[PDB]
């Protein structure tokens, strides 16, 4: 249902796969499933470590490092 | 100057944070205040806030006396002359950041 | 770097009393602590430069360093000097010796003079006091011989522990070509000589 | 008397565009308007920015310490340069890079981010969209 | 932060093609090999040699490589030259590296015309870029911009890793 | 080409046109508000202005 929003996080996980194009991360996708239980190219320029985040209505923190993926407590997921 | 910032945002009650880290906070002896009043660069970050889930446009600010307003967002860092430049820049936010957030 | 300078012995018995006539009226006191190695470039053929200056002088300032700490020998600041000799016909006049004030930055330090192959020779330690007058300064001497080669541990070895205080006013010219700093600093330090003359008798010595 | 004679000296060595007044040497590197004064006694002139000034005064006045090369067109350097920094701050959003390689004129290049080439020029400021290569077909406005 | 200086058989164009690029510019990128030869023999090679090159990394350290080839000590003097001049030491045909490093963006391109004592040698190119990636996640993709602007007649020499490493890497082209 | 008195062809946003805008054939008319039934009419008044 709301998992499509998490799918965007999965798309963010796909962005990590896109970062792979540039394992435990799959477990992070499982964490996105746990979330299911409950432009940006300029941000890449900021990564060109950096910072980014998801919104509406979940503050996943897609900060670049690898990268952060913390949910929003701080929920310091990567 | 920082008062001008704070008064500038008292105008509109947006959340923001003055963040001092003074040398004169420190003085292990009376001779360290002697070094505590150096003209050296002094960070004073600000944290303007109305956006929720997204992290603040965190700011670098080191108003060295001589020899000093460079923010950073998720896009690009930018030095500003007047604090008024910061103000109007966040006005470019009060329009365009709002619109770009609407398109997200 | 054309150093301009004089020399005058101070017996230790009157030393600190002189310091009262000095440091209260001057910058400092600053204790000196610097380990020398005056390596001699034994070389062929004659005529060698052979002069004492021609022999190399690595100059490890260590005054802030511990008397027993082990990292010193190639981590604490070093230097190097050949230096020109003081001028001929410099009678009574402050000696003028041009100076190459070398500096260095690597874990390797001494090694390059032996990369130049130069042999070890005599060694000591500046250990006197120095009192500023802008670019000019006085440098009263203490040059104890170190207790062992490459050993920073005291007691060291003055030729007598009734050690002479080889008082030594000086300055360091950037370049000798102009008359400016010549007569200027010679005048200022001659007045410094008038100051010491209230308690000492400096003289030029050939170098 | 000599002082106001210098005030008119540079003022008539200066451009009409920038009205130097006796109110206090109001140099007019627009938007900013700032003081021009020569120091009483020992020189290093007391020209002043309107709050805290940076190197500009320091540069013109240490240039006075240099004495050589009288300042007038140099004031024009101050004008175009401080304005350069101003526009650089205006160059931030809409990254009009104004890279100067394609011509080295005092007229000064304006450019664009990201970028066969279609040029971009303004001066008075006057919005003369002079896209060029060479010289492409253009369009012009005088707004603002 | 991989290094990758490249020698080229098609010079001149760096002064010409890079400005022709529509993008942004920074500052100087010049450095100088200085071969040495002791006025007598004895000190001929290795640890105690005729060989020496103070290396003018002018861009940042302003510190010479006080190096008798693979003899690691560094210093600004200069005064050391005169110290070395105690009835001693000469030179040999070293080739200086000078140029033209410019701001770009995610990466930036150091540029330098190269100069033998016989006037010319041949231009070198370099591009600094973020170092968190493994050596070739994008380095060839960076070299897409070695083909943009297109670059021609490159020498095979490949020094590899901030930029202090380039000092030893100078030898990689110096020993040639 | 052009061909026809039809104009816009339009883009954002507010401006004091002089370059200008809302061109019919080639030359601009700066009639951003012009109706599809009145854009060609704007090009007709522009034709009235075309005498010099």
């Amino acid at each position: 249902m709301s998992l499509e929003e998490q799918r965007t996080r999965d798309e963010l996980k796909h962005k990590l796969l896109d970062l792979n194009q540039l394992t435990i991360c799959p477990s992070l996708l499982k964490l996105l499933h746990p979330e299911t239980g409950t432009v940006n190219s300029f941000y890449t320029h900021l990564k060109s470590s950096n910072d980014t985040e998801n919104n509406e209505t979940k503050s996943i923190n897609g900060k670049s490092a690898k990268e952060p993926h913390h949910s929003e407590h701080d929920n310091d997921n990567f | 100057e920082s008062l001008e910032f704070q008064r500038w945002l008292k105008q509109r009650d947006i959340s923001f944070k003055f963040m001092p880290n003074y040398p004169w906070e420190k003085a292990k002896d009376f001779l360290e205040l002697e070094n505590s009043l150096s003209i050296n660069r002094l960070s004073i970050s600000w944290r303007i806030m109305v956006s929720n889930f997204e992290p603040a446009i965190f700011i670098q600010h080191t108003p060295t006396l001589h020899g000093v307003w460079r923010c950073k967002d998720q896009y690009s860092s930018n030095q500003f002359s007047s604090l008024k430049n910061v103000c109007q820049y966040i006005e470019h936010h009060i329009n365009s950041l709002s619109r770009r957030s609407k398109k997200t | 770097m054309q150093e301009l300078y004089l020399l005058g012995v101070v017996p230790s018995r009157r030393f600190e009393a002189v310091v009262n006539s000095l440091s209260k009226t001057l910058d400092g006191p600053k204790t000196i602590l610097e380990f020398w190695v005056v390596y001699r470039p034994k070389d062929v053929p004659p005529n060698l430069p052979r002069q004492p200056d021609s022999w190399l002088r690595l100059c490890s300032n260590i005054e802030s360093h511990d008397e027993t700490d082990t990292e010193w020998s190639k981590n604490t600041q070093w230097s190097m000097y050949l230096e020109g000799n003081s001028e001929p016909k410099r009678e009574d006049k402050c000696g003028i010796r041009p100076v190459n004030r070398a500096k260095l930055t690597n874990g390797s330090v001494t090694e390059f003079v032996e990369k130049m192959g130069y042999e070890f020779s005599h060694e000591y330690i500046i250990q006197g006091l120095e009192y500023f007058f802008f670019d000019t300064t006085v440098r009263i001497y203490q040059t104890l011989i170190p207790s062992q080669q490459r050993s920073i541990k005291p007691p060291f070895h003055p030729m007598n522990e009734e050690q002479p205080w080889i008082l030594h006013v000086y300055t360091h010219v950037a370049d000798a070509s102009n008359q400016v700093a010549m007569a200027k600093a010679e005048a200022n330090l001659t007045k410094v000589k008038t100051l010491l003359s209230a308690f000492c008798d400096l003289k030029n010595v050939r170098l | 008397k000599h002082a106001q004679l210098i005030l008119e000296q540079i003022r008539k060595e200066l451009h009409p565009n920038i009205f130097s007044e006796h109110v206090g040497g109001g140099l007019k590197i627009h938007v900013f308007d700032n003081e021009i004064i020569v120091k009483v006694n020992s020189v290093t002139g007391r020209l002043v920015l309107s709050l805290s000034p940076p190197r500009h005064l320091r540069a013109a006045e240490k240039n006075i310490a240099l004495n050589t090369q009288p300042p007038a067109q140099i004031l024009n350097r101050l004008y175009f340069f401080c304005i350069q920094t101003q526009l650089l701050e205006v160059a931030q959003c809409a990254e009009l890079h104004a890279v100067q390689g394609y011509y080295s004129f005092p007229y000064l290049t304006f450019s664009k981010g990201k970028w066969w080439v279609l040029a971009y020029n303004v001066e008075s400021n006057s919005w003369s969209v002079r896209l060029l290569n060479a010289a492409g077909q253009t369009l012009y406005t005088q707004d603002v | 932060p991989v290094h990758g200086v490249i020698y080229y058989s098609s010079p001149s164009m760096a002064t010409f093609l890079s400005p022709a690029q529509d993008n942004l510019v920074r500052t100087y990128f010049a450095q100088h090999l200085k071969k040495w030869v002791v006025q007598y023999k004895l000190y001929r090679n290795a640890v105690t040699p005729k060989t020496l090159e103070f290396l003018k990394q002018n861009i940042n350290p302003s510190m010479l490589a006080c190096v008798d080839e693979a003899t690691m000590i560094d210093a600004e003097p200069e005064l050391e030259d005169i110290i070395v001049r105690t009835k001693l030491w000469n030179f040999r045909q070293s080739f200086t590296i000078e140029g033209s490093i410019y701001e770009v963006g995610s990466f930036k391109v150091a540029i330098a015309n190269v100069l033998q004592k016989s006037v010319w040698k041949g231009i070198l190119f370099h591009v600094t870029y973020d170092g968190t990636e493994s050596v070739d996640l994008a380095r060839p993709i960076i070299q897409e911009f070695f083909l943009k602007c297109f670059l021609q007649n490159n020498k095979s020499v490949t020094p590899v890793y901030l930029d202090s490493k380039l000092l030893l890497q100078l030898f990689k082209q110096r020993i040639d | 080409a052009a061909p026809e008195m039809h104009l816009i062809k339009m883009n954002k946003t507010a401006d004091l046109t002089a370059i200008l805008k809302r061109i019919l054939a080639i030359s601009r008319k700066k009639x951003x508000x012009x109706x599809x039934x009145x854009x060609x009419x704007x090009x007709x008044x522009x034709x009235x202005x075309x005498x010099x």
